[PDB]
């Protein structure tokens, strides 16, 4: 059993019937999770990590904001959607989750074979590293600038003074 | 607590005194005539909840 | 309440003694009475209790629970509440606590059983052997509580002891016993309400069938205190109820927009605040919960009671022989309900439903 | 039976190292509440809690087990997701934090390339935890700590986050064996002083203790994010509060003071030469040895986090996010340019081996 | 619907041990009471002169942490309420509202004779005679003010009380 | 002031001044018509709106929202005691302060009045309950002023070694509470065993370790017992070592100094208007001190000094009571070796009580100790103020005397009363633990705030 499914299921159910901004800031949350553990378990694990150190980071500053923001205007209000229809929603939803239609590219499984030539064996952080800060030193370099102009950008659209 | 002589009679001759002085109103005597014709007292109360704890 | 609840300062109770009353009827007065309370840590002693107290009539309350007891102190002055650890097993301990006492108030009483006390215990086995105790110890009146259709030939195990009790109140103490009948009381922390306010109530469709007649609490409390300080009230049997008539499943629905449940179409449906289920199951999940839960929960006999409507016995007497006017469930109902309402906190603005605004609501509720 | 006996044991074996695992974290958790008051009680010149058990050893339990006996407070019995949704991120934060923690060469129950991210990546969940609790509650007090809270984060996050990565850029290395490996012929106490400070004064920061307590500051917001926390929500959060003390003292230990390399290799020799290494009882003795020298070094960094607790006042927020922004950062800045240029200037760039 | 009590069954503070299930919950009982004595958590509402003592429990002499006490500024975090001072008028709803927002168990002691009775204060206007007018108070500490050592006797005396407790046997041997 | 068509209490219509010119516009057109033959349909064009939200005049009606009230009520380890403390705060900068008492308001001017003045002594220990001596001071100062006698020698300077002790048992209470409340802990706990050395010579002259009903109007109740001064002598010893350990970890902290420099600042000309006095008048460069300006109980025939500050700030009246401290114990060591020998209360049966052994001998005696009991002492009718320098500040008291053993009418004047009638003044700007600084610093026991 794919627990996983059972999760989106619930987090899918909790974003229709989402009413205030408290619970927003809750489902951005409740979708990382389940990003970075399937990245952990399947794929990378690298960023699996590099996605927790640098959306978290992120969501606090995000849920203070919602402290200065927070305008008394969805707890008092009324919805009615219906729970027959929510659940319908999701049913039909769930019933089509082929992302691709390339059969036998979803069902047949494949192998690679290993091979011993790659005896200076070092993580995929080293070898990104490595191309990042030869190869493409300009896209760092960029990043760098674009890093640089959003402290400009911050300041000239908070700063009263 | 209220004191006796050696001889086991008590002390306080119903004087009145420690009931006047008592800035809390914490002691209420009431006294008359013994049997036996002595000055003393058949009740003496004090509140210690609302004594002070003053020695008056 | 009032200020002073005597019709004079001296009273010749029925055993003999005059007791006269001092002071205007505060804190600090006397009304030279002595009641004891059995039961009096429950839901409707904890009322009676402090009716009595606050005047200045000395209370005995026996008590098996050391921690229930405490908050009853608060009640009277010094000296005024006096507490008796007891058992209805013991018998010594039972003595004590009618030993003084002028009037004694027979308030024990449960609905269920448990591994100790079986509803025969209680309701049949304690009355019985509190009203012979209190005989002995020469008690003026006797005032013994049964509920609303206590019938001695009942099918519900609790009305069936509940009637029985009545009858052997009445063959120990004498015929001057007096007996109240009260309806389901509505009150803070009420029995009756607050399986109306719980949101997982299972099997609803069945239990909240029921129709009653719900009389406020502190109304029960205050026609206690008439009926013992007034001696033309021994050997009477007193309906207490009020003079509507409503079903669970009216006041389920209307206390559900009170606490505005219904803001949402979905949350009371996801919730689970409508858990229908067969009889079937009602019937084994409350048996089986009697020999696995440790605390009270719906058992096997409330599942008969919910067939049973209450019946109002027309021999006996009302509020009105009492001199006073029964309230009404519309001007409390509110109030009461009140704590439970979720967002409330001055959010915008309160909506406070006073009696004209329940009884439209009550419409709304029975249009489909 | 026997047989099925036998092996059902090599079965159930590494739950058992799990469990030994917990519950060897939770004694030292447990012991730290009673070990700061001893602390504390002695340099204020009193005795500390010595009447709840023999010489005070059960005042962590009764402490547990009093509050664990205790009415939760809340509205209604299902909103439970309030209150204890906050204490659980917080709590199982921490503790998975303690899954890289090597006790020995290889005795980590997660080793991997990333062992530090991942160290970094799993408190900062906990960070979100705390914040939770002031869930548009009603209470002052608990939103007035939770702003604080984030003020904290943002002021020691890039701090702490910097001077772990200039210890990880010295050895070329991501893995927390390694750096403790590394630290064979020199501990990084000696070449980074000032970082060794800076790390603590970040942990300090970290986990709310004073003098950085301005999130809990009983005289400012009577508890801060707990005033509305009784019974269970309240024993997880302070549980996990005093996992954070162990786990960066810990850490302390780890990245400056070698981890669990021995303080004297002769007398390390000398201690181990008396077992036979053909016997089990070589490796129980070597695993008591070794994490002995992480106790002993770690025991110090938890008797200072209790020091510095009574010996300095606390400090406003607004002035840590001065302090941070405009001290330590210039500082911890400035000694990540130094040092690559100091390896290239003498050819000694770290490579993992 | 016949029934037939016993008679000679003893109260539960003088009911003995006599099978198995007795001792199991007493067991229960006694560390749970263990631990609340032990863990003695007050809550810090200290009024007037009567807090000065209060104070002095806490300081190095007799140092009331070694005990397990522990003063908490939060209601939810306590289990004791020491009323230690003059309690008013205008103060006696605010104090009922601390008092209510308590996790139980709960217990109070009444410290000082304005807390006791009114005290010095007793004939005033604006003075609550007796803290037990507003609140259950489970131990009455006499003194103007009670000393430390007086206030530490009244804790002991709560302490044994508390020891006491049968909550457990009580759902056992009395319902 | 006033409900008004722009501004009432529910909401307000703001328009700031315009900047710009009155441009006029006139003849507005598209180019299919004008504008009045699409006016109806343009409330659903936006493009079509007249009305800019950037001029300065643009009608908003905005709901007037409480600003954020916190309740820095009764239960709350920084206020000392029982004080409502009303803040309405941005964040946690402090707008106002609205400081609620009367939650330890007993009337004890009220039962004074019922009370002889014996009886109404008592009352005194419990205003300012860590200062217990000094209270009594001033009000049996008050008194003897009033019936026109005097102290003898050594019970003037019984009154000095205590009003010194006394002293020190306050600072003791008031800067270690302040420093526990910015967040040092380790200080509060060492000064606190002083406080128990200095409460056993408290016990000993009268037998309570608080309230020592010991000063009483015509000198002390009782005299010293044999030994005391040597006790209190070996504690001065050591008692320097204790404040110089405390010095150790506040004075040249910069965690300290930064809680406390620039915090509070009063100015000298706003500490005489708002009537501060003591260390808060001190701190702001004015060199008084009521021991200084109206001497009385041999504090003429000691010597000590003053500290002053001159920026006027929490850290400046630290500096002060730390100074203070160092200044009693010089003041103690001068007293305990310049006690005379003599009556400690005054030679006069019709105020203070014989001894016992006279009074069970001689008639006359017998009868002055009946009538002080049951009678008082009457007190010739007039009025007076006296002031001392108690340890918060200038503690005065307004006695009116009726010619009879009662009082008519005792008005206490408490330092920390007008203190914390400055406290909207000085808070106004600084922060939510700013605000703890301040209360800190002003050494407020709401006993003697409320009584
Ligand atoms: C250690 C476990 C921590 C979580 C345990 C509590 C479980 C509750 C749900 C957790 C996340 C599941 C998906 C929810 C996404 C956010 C949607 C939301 O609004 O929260 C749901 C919660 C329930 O409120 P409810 O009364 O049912 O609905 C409103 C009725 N008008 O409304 C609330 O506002 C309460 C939310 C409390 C704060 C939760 C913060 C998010 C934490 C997510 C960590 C785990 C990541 C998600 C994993 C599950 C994915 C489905
Ligand atoms: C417990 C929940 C475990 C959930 C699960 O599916 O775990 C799978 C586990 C695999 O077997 P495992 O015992 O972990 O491997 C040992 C090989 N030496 O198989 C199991 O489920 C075994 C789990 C039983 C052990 C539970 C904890 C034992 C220690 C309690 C003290
Ligand atoms: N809506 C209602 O509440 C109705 C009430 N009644 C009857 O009114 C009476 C008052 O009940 P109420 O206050 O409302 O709610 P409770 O259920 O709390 O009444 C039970 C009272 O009697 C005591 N009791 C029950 N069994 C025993 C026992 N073996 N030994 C000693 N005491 C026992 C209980 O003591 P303890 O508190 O220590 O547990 C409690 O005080 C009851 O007898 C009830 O049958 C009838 C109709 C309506
Ligand atoms: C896990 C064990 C929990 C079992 C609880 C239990 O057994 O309790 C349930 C019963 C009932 O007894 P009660 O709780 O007084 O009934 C009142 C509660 N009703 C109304 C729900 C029935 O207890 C017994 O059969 C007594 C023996 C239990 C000894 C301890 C085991
Ligand atoms: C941890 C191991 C040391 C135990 C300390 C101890 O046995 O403590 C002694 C205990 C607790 O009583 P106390 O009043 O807290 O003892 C403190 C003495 N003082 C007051 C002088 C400081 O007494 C008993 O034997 C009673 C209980 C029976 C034994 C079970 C003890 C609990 C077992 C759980 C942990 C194994
Ligand atoms: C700063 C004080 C600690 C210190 O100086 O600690 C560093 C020093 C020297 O050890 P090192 O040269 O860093 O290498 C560590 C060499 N061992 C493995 C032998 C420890 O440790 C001690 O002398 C202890
Ligand atoms: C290059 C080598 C780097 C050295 C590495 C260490 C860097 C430390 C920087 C400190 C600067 C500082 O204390 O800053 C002070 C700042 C702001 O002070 P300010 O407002 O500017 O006033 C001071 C300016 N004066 C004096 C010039 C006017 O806040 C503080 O009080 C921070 C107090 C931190 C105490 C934390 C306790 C840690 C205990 C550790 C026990 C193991
Ligand atoms: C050689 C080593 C020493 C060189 C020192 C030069 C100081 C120049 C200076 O301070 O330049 C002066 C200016 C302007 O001065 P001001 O304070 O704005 O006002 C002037 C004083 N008034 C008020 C009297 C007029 O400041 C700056 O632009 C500060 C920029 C410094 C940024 C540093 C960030 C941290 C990076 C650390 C590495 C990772
Ligand atoms: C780890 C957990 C350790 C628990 C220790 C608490 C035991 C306790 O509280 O023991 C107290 C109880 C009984 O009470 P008693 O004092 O013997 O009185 C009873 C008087 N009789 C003996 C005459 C009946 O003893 C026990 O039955 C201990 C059994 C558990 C081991
Ligand atoms: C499993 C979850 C975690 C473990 C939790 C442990 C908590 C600690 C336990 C509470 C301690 C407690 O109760 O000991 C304190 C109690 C309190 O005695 P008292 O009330 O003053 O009356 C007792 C005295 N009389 C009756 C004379 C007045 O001493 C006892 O009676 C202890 C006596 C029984 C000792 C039996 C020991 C058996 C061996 C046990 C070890 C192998
Ligand atoms: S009445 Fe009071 S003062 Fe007089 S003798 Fe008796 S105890 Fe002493
Ligand atoms: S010590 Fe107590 S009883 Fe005696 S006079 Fe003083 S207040 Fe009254
Ligand atoms: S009882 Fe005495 S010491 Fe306690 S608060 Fe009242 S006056 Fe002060």
């Amino acid at each position: 059993m794919n627990l996983e499914i059972l999760d989106l299921s619930i987090l899918g159910f909790y974003s229709l019937i989402s009413s205030n901004s408290f619970e927003s800031i809750a489902i951005l949350v409740a979708t990382i999770m389940p990003v970075i553990t399937e990245l952990w378990y399947n794929y990378s694990q690298l960023f699996a990590l590099l996605y927790t150190l640098i959306y978290v980071g992120a969501v606090v500053i995000l849920f203070v904001f919602i402290l200065s923001v927070i305008n008394e205007k969805e707890e008092y209000e009324y919805e009615y959607s219906g729970l027959f229809i929510l659940i319908l929603v999701l049913l039909l939803d769930d019933l089509d989750d082929n992302e691709s239609n390339d059969n036998d590219y979803n069902n047949v499984y494949i192998t690679d074979y290993a091979d011993w030539f790659n005896n200076y064996n070092e993580s995929d952080l080293s070898v990104i590293g490595n191309l990042l800060f030869t190869e493409y030193a300009l896209l760092l370099l960029i990043i760098s600038f674009i890093l640089l102009m959003s402290i400009i950008g911050l300041i000239l659209i908070v700063k009263k003074d | 607590a209220l004191r006796r002589y050696p001889s086991g009679e008590e002390r306080c001759i119903a004087c009145k005194l420690c009931e006047a002085v008592c800035p809390a109103q914490a002691i209420t005597i009431e006294a008359e005539e013994r049997i036996d014709g002595s000055r003393r007292t058949y009740k003496y109360d004090i509140d210690m909840t609302k004594c002070i704890y003053c020695g008056y | 309440v009032s200020t002073f609840p005597l019709k004079s300062d001296i009273n010749i109770t029925k055993s003999g003694k005059t007791l006269l009353s001092v002071g205007q009827g505060g804190r600090s007065s006397r009304t030279g009475f002595t009641a004891t309370v059995f039961g009096g840590t429950g839901f409707l002693g904890r009322v009676v209790v402090s009716k009595l107290a606050k005047h200045g009539t000395n209370v005995v309350v026996p008590f098996r629970n050391d921690r229930a007891r405490r908050q009853l102190k608060v009640n009277g002055d010094l000296g005024v509440v006096n507490f008796v650890e007891f058992d209805i097993r013991n018998l010594k301990s039972i003595e004590d606590s009618v030993k003084y006492s002028d009037i004694v108030i027979n308030l024990i009483g449960t609905e269920h059983f448990s591994k100790n006390f079986s509803i025969e215990d209680v309701n049949i086995g304690a009355a019985e052997r509190i009203a012979k105790a209190a005989k002995e110890a020469g008690v003026s009146r006797l005032i013994h509580v049964s509920s609303y259709n206590a019938n001695p030939s009942s099918s519900s195990d609790f009305y069936a002891t509940k009637g029985i009790g009545e009858q052997v109140v009445r063959d120990n103490f004498g015929p001057d016993a007096t007996i109240v009948r009260p309806a389901p009381m509505y009150f803070r922390n009420s029995p009756f309400l607050n399986e109306l306010l719980q949101i997982k109530a299972l099997g609803g469709n069945v239990i909240f069938k029921k129709e009653v007649y719900p009389v406020h609490a502190l109304q029960v409390g205050e026609a206690i205190e008439r009926i013992a300080f007034d001696d033309a009230t021994a050997g009477q049997t007193y309906e207490l109820f009020g003079k509507e008539r409503y079903s669970k499943k009216e006041l389920r629905e209307m206390i559900k927009h009170i606490i505005h449940i219904g803001q949402r179409g979905y949350y009371p449906y996801s919730a689970g605040f409508y858990l229908p289920a067969p009889e079937p199951f009602l019937y084994a999940f409350a048996l089986i919960r009697q020999y696995i839960s440790s605390q009270p929960r719906f058992n096997v006999d409330q599942l008969k009671r919910s067939h049973i409507n209450q019946e109002i016995d027309q021999s006996a007497k009302t509020f009105t022989d009492l001199g006073m006017v029964p309230d009404e469930l519309s001007e409390y109902l509110y109030r009461y309900v009140k704590p439970h309402i979720s967002y409330t906190s001055q959010t915008q603005n309160r909506t406070v439903y006073s009696k004209e605004d329940i009884e439209k609501l009550r419409d709304y509720v029975n249009t489909p | 039976m026997l047989n099925n006996l036998f092996d059902f044991i090599e079965y159930i074996e590494y739950w058992l190292i799990i469990v030994a695992f917990v519950a060897s974290v939770l004694i030292v958790v447990a012991y730290l509440t009673v070990a700061e008051r001893k602390t504390m009680g002695y340099m204020q010149r009193r005795l500390g809690p010595n009447a709840v058990g023999y010489y005070g050893v059960l005042m962590a339990v009764a402490d547990a087990l009093k509050l664990l006996s205790k009415e939760i407070v809340l509205p209604h019995n299902g909103d439970i997701i309030y209150v204890m949704s906050g204490p659980l991120i917080s709590l199982f934060s921490v503790l998975l934090s303690w899954a890289v923690i090597p006790f020995g060469p290889g005795l980590s129950l997660l080793d991997s390339e990333y062992s530090i991210i991942y160290l970094l990546a799993s408190g900062s969940i906990g960070v979100f935890g705390t914040v939770i609790v002031g869930w548009m509650s009603n209470s002052k007090y608990t939103v007035l700590a939770t702003v604080r809270t984030t003020a904290q984060l943002i002021s020691y996050e890039l701090v702490l986050t910097t001077v772990v990565f200039i210890i990880a850029l010295i050895v070329s290395s991501l893995n927390i064996n390694v750096i403790i490996e590394s630290q064979y012929n020199i501990w990084y106490i000696i070449p980074f002083f000032p970082l060794c400070l800076i790390f603590f004064i970040s942990a300090l920061a970290e986990t709310a203790r004073p003098p950085f307590d301005n999130v809990e500051a009983e005289s400012e917001l009577v508890s801060g994010h707990m005033t509305e926390l009784s019974a269970s929500p309240f024993v997880i959060f302070f549980l996990s509060e005093y996992c954070s003390m162990v786990l960066m003292s810990t850490l302390t230990a780890i990245f400056f003071f070698g981890g669990y390399l021995p303080f004297s290799n002769t007398i390390h020799h000398l201690i181990l030469n008396l077992f036979d290494q053909h016997s089990i009882y070589y490796f129980i003795i070597e695993g008591i040895l070794l994490s002995g020298y992480l106790a002993i070094k770690a025991n110090f960094f938890m008797f200072s986090f209790v020091w510095i607790r009574a010996a300095a006042p606390r400090l406003r927020y607004d002035l840590l996010i001065l302090f941070c922004w405009y001290v330590l950062l210039p500082i911890v800045f400035a000694i990540v340019v130094f040092a690559p240029g100091i390896l290239y200037c003498f050819d000694a760039l770290p490579v993992i081996i | 619907y016949s029934s037939d009590l016993p008679t000679d069954i003893p109260v539960l503070s003088k009911r003995p041990h006599t099978n198995l299930l007795d001792y199991t919950f007493t067991t229960f009982d006694k560390m749970k009471n263990w631990a609340r004595k032990s863990s003695f958590w007050p809550m810090t509402f200290g009024l007037a002169c009567c807090a000065v003592e209060m104070m002095h429990v806490s300081a190095p002499r007799y140092d009331q942490d070694r005990l397990g006490i522990i003063f908490r500024a939060s209601p939810r975090q306590s289990d004791i309420m020491i009323v230690a001072g003059t309690v008013t008028n205008k103060m006696a709803p605010a104090l009922r509202q601390v008092y209510d927002q308590m996790p139980y168990p709960r217990w109070v002691i009444s410290m000082g004779s304005c807390a006791n009775g009114g005290g010095y204060y007793h004939y005033s206007y604006s003075v609550v005679r007796g803290v037990d007018r507003i609140v259950p108070v489970d131990i009455y500490v006499p003194g103007c003010p009670p000393t430390s050592e007086a206030l530490m006797y009244g804790v002991f005396q709560l302490q044994k009380k508390m020891m006491d407790g049968q909550t457990h046997r009580m759902w056992y041997r009395s319902y | 002031a006033a409900q008004t068509k722009d501004n009432n209490d529910f909401y307000d219509v703001k328009t700031k001044k315009n900047d710009f010119f009155p441009v006029q516009v006139d003849g507005i057109e598209s180019s299919l018509g004008k504008y009045e033959e699409f006016a109806k349909d343009a409330h659903e064009w936006e493009s079509w709106n007249l009305q800019n939200e950037d001029h300065p005049e643009y009608p908003v009606k905005r709901t007037k929202i409480r600003h954020f009230t916190l309740n820095f009520g009764p239960q709350h380890p920084a206020a000392h005691g029982v004080l409502r403390l009303i803040l309405e705060l941005h964040g946690e900068e402090i707008l106002r302060s609205d400081p609620h008492v009367g939650l330890l308001h007993r009337g004890t001017e009220k039962l004074i009045e019922s009370k002889t003045y014996m009886q109404a002594l008592p009352y005194f220990d419990r205003l300012d309950y860590v200062s217990m001596m000094t209270n009594e001071q001033v009000f049996s100062l008050a008194v003897e002023k009033l019936l026109n006698l005097e102290v003898p020698e050594r019970g003037q300077y019984i009154r000095t070694l205590f009003g010194e002790i006394t002293r020190v048992l306050n600072h003791l209470m008031s800067v270690l509470s302040h420093a526990m409340d910015v967040g040092a802990l380790t200080p509060f706990l060492w000064g606190f065993e002083e406080r128990e050395k200095l409460m056993e010579f408290y016990e000993r002259v009268s037998g309570a370790r608080l309230h020592s009903a010991y000063v009483r109007p015509g000198g002390v109740s009782q005299d010293l017992p044999a030994g005391l001064l040597d006790d209190i002598y070996m504690w001065a010893t050591q008692f320097g070592d204790r404040l110089d350990e405390t010095e150790e970890l506040l004075t040249d902290s910069r965690i300290w100094k930064q809680r406390t420099i620039g915090i509070g600042e009063v100015t000298a000309e706003d500490a005489l208007n708002y009537g501060l006095s003591g260390v808060m008048l001190r701190g702001s460069g004015v060199p008084f001190d009521i021991r200084k300006s109206q001497p009385y109980d041999a504090y003429d025939k000691v010597d000590f000094d003053i500290a002053v500050g001159t920026k006027g700030d929490c850290y400046d009246r630290y500096l002060i009571r730390m100074t203070e401290f160092r200044q009693s114990l010089r003041i103690i060591e001068q007293c305990c070796n310049q006690m005379p020998p003599g009556p400690v209360k005054v030679e006069d049966f019709k105020v203070a009580p014989p001894p016992r052994a006279l009074m069970k001998e001689d008639m006359e005696a017998l009868i002055h100790h009946f009538l002080l009991y049951t009678k008082g002492y009457a007190v010739p009718a007039g009025e007076t103020y006296t002031a001392i320098e108690a340890p918060k500040g200038e503690m005065a008291v307004y006695v009116v005397s009726d010619g009879s053993e009662r009082p008519y009418r005792c008005k206490i004047r408490a330092p920390g009363f007008a203190h914390l009638g400055a406290f909207d003044h000085i808070a106004r700007g600084h922060f939510l633990p700013d605000a703890v600084a301040i209360i800190g610093t002003m050494d407020l026991v709401f006993g003697e705030v409320d009584r």
